RNA sequence: UACCUGGUUGAUCCUGCCAGUAGUCAUAUGCUUGUCUCAAAGAUUAAGCCAUGCAUGUGCAAGUAUGAACCAAUUUGAACUGUGAAACUGCGAAUGGCUCAUUAAAUCAGUUAUAGUUUGUUUGAUGGUACGUGCUACUCGGAUAACCGUAGUAAUUCUAGAGCUAAUACGUGCAACAAACCCCGACUUCUGGGAGGGGCGCAUUUAUUAGAUAAAUCCGAUGAUUCAUGAUAACUCGACGGAUCGCACGGCCUUCGUGCCGGCGACGCAUCAUUCAAAUUUCUGCCCUAUCAACUUUCGAUGGUAGGAUAGGGGCCUACCAUGGUGGUGACGGGUGACGGAGAAUUAGGGUUCGAUUCCGGAGAGGGAGCCUGAGAAACGGCUAC
RNA sequence: CCGGCAUCGCGCUCCUAGCCCGGCAUCGUUACUUUGAAGAAAUUAGAGUGCUCAAAGCAAGCCAUCGCUCUGGAUACAUUAGCAUGGGAUAACAUCAUAGGA
RNA sequence: CCCGUCGCUCCUACCGAUUGAAUGGUCCGGUGAAGUGUUCGGAUCGCGGCGACGGACGUCGCG
RNA sequence: GCUCUGAGGACUGACAGUCGACUC
């Protein structure tokens, strides 16, 4: 059955901790001034960051 | 039935080796011929791999011997087996098998050394002046019949053929067979 | 199993062959034929995919049977029949002649000819040695095998062969300082000079080969394929010189095609 | 003859023995002249394999086995057979886990032909032919003792 | 995001575990669900059982049609013209598809090998003599489906008999020089001969022989071969060497005689090469267990020889001889809720766990075993037995 | 960073072999490392591309968006075992005192 | 603070006469379907030679 | 039961000559 092999993934992942009030008010500045939907809009965005930040770091690693 | 795989066989260390296939074809074995060697020659036909054949010799008496030293190979009538290094058991049941010792004719041979007006004797004195004839191979005529070893595989390629022993290998068979 | 695999399904076609992972299940299965069904192209990744002279199997099968298309200077109609290397695709309503040449990536692609330059093609040589009754032959990679071969002509060697006398009409000396074109492995499609070949007893002979712009590298002796005597090939290279360039040059090539638009 | 042991006349395929006409330099294996080949592969054969007396259908000099495929070496570990050795590859293997290597061993059955003359412990090379037994598959090309 | 927090105490600092927190392309279920794209879905247990219906058949200009129909329809010679169903012959059904029961150096993976082998086909090349006393080939057979007709049985792609008719089904049989080369050889003249005439396609089997050197007229390959291959003596109750089928008409009389002709195709037969493959194979690589330290060997266990069998190597099997092979670097055995792999989750690095599953390799058809047809099956949408 | 070079560089007859000449074969093994070949695709990273974004996919873009042009469909990794070139510190295995040495 | 014997209730495993039982595999031995191969075998079926006979026969042709 | 095959020795001059009742 190919349709099979068409790739999917996600695109975030939640954060380690669930209950901080540093983390979760800086959250919610982040969400008010961007009107947002909700947390996992936010939370895509520290996904997809964090990909191009691990790529430039194994970069930066290399000469 | 019969098969060639090695997964019966143990393992070198000797540990049971599992079946793991049921048997496939590709690794047949088929009964032996026993050729025997009589007066009703009767080949037969097997459909092998591939779709080709192979002549199963199962009783034969008329063979091809070659005759190597005289460079002469004449078709001839097989007598009896003497000796066979495998299995007296052979010997007793008449088998024509390779590597055996049989025994042949000399007719076919003879005539053909009585073979070899002017231009016939100048070339009769041109040869014997080289005949070599070995007192072994020499005796062998008297008595009218020939230790030849077949070296064919009958009951692969239905035919029996061979070749007239001589030298060391005819005087070690001679000597095992008195 | 129990006897010839007959389909070969998408993900298992080989990776030069470009084709798209989910438009269906299978692959179209080269028939035992000409060439090694690893390195060859049918007929219909020729015609549907890349000439896009159909849309579909069966427009393809119309094609063939048409009796249109002609492979070494002979009409065919099968439809996975393995073309490969300097096999020579003729449509003569189209008056219009391909030879199916490598590029430096791997990929096979459809340089064009005119006339005289489609007349003949060209391939190398398996193995020269006798026959019945002790005739020479050889037998080539394409499949070809010629009778009475010129006697200097040897292993390893390449050939022209015309497609109307069909025999040879030249033949250059597999050796050291002539171009070739490989074929196969990472480094195919590169055209360069030899400039070293080395033995090794009991295992394959490598040539070491010149990009004719300075690069070098080496290859065993199976993928490479002499093309002409000295630096002059013998066969209409295809639109980038068999230089494989990295990939910085190939984004600077772009950045200089846009920037001229 | 001293090598004639069985209950069978043994000699060379292909080679004929009782010829009318013979000369001793002509090629070996014809008008005659014992048979043997060179291996290849940089190897020399034996000199006693050229003007040997014995005669085996696996010696890779003088018999009908063709040295082709890959070329161990090892040292012999047992010589207790007929014509016939043990060798063992002693290596190293890597266990990804540690970093570090761990010493494994293999015992390979060869053949040595009747012109080596291989002691306990003596270093091997060997080469392989096709399947000879159920445990052969080596020929034993070249002793260091 | 390379992270820690609650619990032993009157409190304190620790070892330390319990609990917490997060993820699963990881399953079940609870509660809830308005929209678009995407898509897993009887694998875990029971590779246990199956109603039913389908899943492999097939016709081109090119094998066989007044055996019965349809369309053109005849000047009533000759067509079955053209379209054809049915059936015979050919080919395929050995692919796909599902599942993971078996199986722990075994399958499998990387990488080897075949000089140790079989291969429908596709593609390319190739093809003397069949007897004639080698003096250029010497003749055309019934029986058979479908159809007709007459039956058994309760029966089913269960079955008997009569009557027609075909072949690219079956069975026969015309063969191409010089005969080059080979062996016997009358008489001639003496021969280093002339030779008048008598026996020689290719495949199979066997044996002798060639397949050439080195610095002061030799000539193929491989790392390596008694290789490729040639020649010769024969051998075989020879498979083989065409009694086959389509359109397109078109130069010109030798008796103007479908006249001498000759092309484009199909199908097919054999050898070699190639291709799709396989089969066997070499090194290295697999989890827990020592409350698994000895295992294998009469009956193949390790090897040798001789042989049989196979497509082929091989203890694959037999006869004889030898007593060997493996083992603390874990043999053998035992467990696996173990098919192997590519890979999946988690991952700062190292790792830990998983891998039924759509790609590849293997295995299996309720359990075993044995086979025919065929290039290919130890086949189960084939058979035979339990 | 190296090519190439002298000192107090055991030989070369053979290919590569200079305008008498660099840089040539066979007469200890490996382990290590470097470079290369060859490495099935899908997956993994990664480029390009406005499927609206996205997870994706392997497409697609301008012409006077009038009788076709420009095309792409890269690259990377792949631990081990095996093949090969150069390095020869580090460490094993091996071994010239009977001289059977050169 | 705290230790053990004993008494009562509940859970878990242990030893246990019972030639305990069931399930499943393995080896040896007995019998052994069927297939394959082979030795004989020969129901019928093909030039139906000849008698030069009057579609009929024996001597037949080998397969 | 019958017909065989093989192994196991002595004396005399790794071979040759003669002999040998028994066991497997
Ligand atoms: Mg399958
Ligand atoms: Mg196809
Ligand atoms: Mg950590
Ligand atoms: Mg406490
Ligand atoms: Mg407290
Ligand atoms: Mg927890
Ligand atoms: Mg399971
Ligand atoms: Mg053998
Ligand atoms: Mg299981
Ligand atoms: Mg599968
Ligand atoms: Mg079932
Ligand atoms: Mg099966
Ligand atoms: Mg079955
Ligand atoms: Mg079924």
């Amino acid at each position: 059955h190919v349709n099979f092999y068409r790739n999917y993934g996600k695109t975030f992942k939640k954060p380690r901790r669930p209950y901080e009030k540093e983390r979760l008010d800086a959250e919610l500045k982040l969400v008010g001034e961007y009107g947002l939907r909700c947390k996992r809009e936010l939370w895509r965005v520290q996904y997809a960051l964090s990909r191009i930040r691990n790529a430039a770091r194994h970069l930066l690693t290399l000469d | 039935g019969i098969s060639r795989d090695s997964m019966h066989k143990r393992r070198a260390t000797g540990g049971k080796q599992k079946a793991w296939r049921k048997k496939r074809k590709y690794e047949l074995g088929r009964q032996p011929a026993n050729t025997k060697l009589s007066s009703n020659k009767t080949v037969r036909r097997v459909r092998v791999r591939g779709g080709n054949v192979k002549w199963r010799a199962l009783r034969l008496d008329t063979g091809n011997f070659s005759w190597g030293s005289e460079a002469v190979t004449r078709k001839t009538r097989l007598l009896d087996v003497v000796y066979n290094s495998s299995n007296n058991e052979l010997v007793r049941t008449q088998t024509l098998v390779k590597n055996a010792i049989v025994q042949v004719d000399a007719a076919p041979f003879k005539q053909w050394y009585l073979t070899h007006s002017n231009n016939v004797q100048r070339k009769l004195e041109k040869r014997q002046q080289g005949r070599t004839l070995d007192s072994h191979i020499e005796e062998q005529f008297s008595g009218g019949r020939l230790l030849a070893c077949i070296s064919s595989r009958p009951g692969q390629c239905g035919r029996a053929d061979g070749y007239i022993l001589e030298g060391k290998e005819l005087e070690f068979y001679m000597r095992k067979l008195q | 199993a129990r006897g010839l695999k007959k389909h070969l399904k998408r993900l298992n076609a080989p990776s030069h062959w470009m084709l798209d992972k989910l438009g269906g299940a299978f692959a179209p299965k080269p028939s035992s034929g000409p060439h090694k069904a690893r390195e060859c192209l049918p007929l219909i990744l020729i015609l549907r995919n890349r000439l896009k002279y159909a849309l579909t199997y069966r427009e393809v099968q119309s094609i063939l049977m048409q009796r249109h298309i002609m492979v070494d200077g002979k009409v065919r109609t099968d439809k996975t029949y393995p073309a490969g290397f300097m096999d020579i695709i003729s449509i003569p309503k189209t008056g219009e002649n391909y030879r199916l040449l490598y590029d430096t990536k791997g990929r096979f692609r459809l340089h064009s000819v005119r006339d005289e330059d489609a007349k003949f093609k060209l391939c190398k040589v398996r193995s020269v040695q006798f026959g019945q009754k002790g005739i020479p032959y050889l037998n080539t990679y394409d499949g070809r095998t010629i009778r009475y071969p010129d006697p200097l002509i040897k292993a390893n060697d390449t050939i022209k062969l015309d497609l109307e006398t069909n025999k040879i009409v030249d033949f250059i000396k597999f050796d050291v300082g002539n171009v070739v074109m490989v074929t196969g492995g990472r480094n195919t499609g590169r055209v360069g000079v030899i400039k070293n070949r080395e033995k090794h007893k009991g295992t394959f002979e490598t040539i070491h080969v010149e990009d004719a712009q300075g690069h070098q590298f080496a290859t065993r002796l199976g993928n490479v394929f002499t093309i002409g005597k000295g630096t002059k090939p013998w066969v209409s290279l295809p639109k980038g010189k068999g230089i494989k360039l990295t990939i910085i040059e190939e984004q600077r090539k772009r950045d200089a095609a846009a920037q001229a638009a | 003859m001293a090598e004639q042991t069985e209950k069978s006349f043994l000699k060379q395929p292909k080679v004929f023995l009782s010829t009318k006409k013979a000369d001793k330099a002509k090629r070996p294996g014809k008008a005659g002249n014992r048979f043997w080949k060179s291996v290849g592969l940089g190897f020399k054969t034996p000199r006693e394999a050229i003007d040997g007396t014995y005669i085996d259908k696996k010696c890779p000099f003088t018999g009908t086995v063709a040295i082709r495929g890959r070329i161990i070496a090892g040292t012999c570990h047992s010589a207790k057979m007929n014509r016939t050795i043990i060798v063992r590859r002693n290596y190293l293997h890597f266990v990804k886990k540690y970093q570090r290597y761990e010493k494994r061993h293999s015992n390979i059955p060869a053949h040595i032909s009747p012109c080596f003359r291989v002691k306990e412990g003596d270093h091997v090379i060997i080469g392989q032919c096709r399947p000879l037994s159920k445990t052969v598959r080596f020929n034993v090309l070249k002793v260091v003792p």
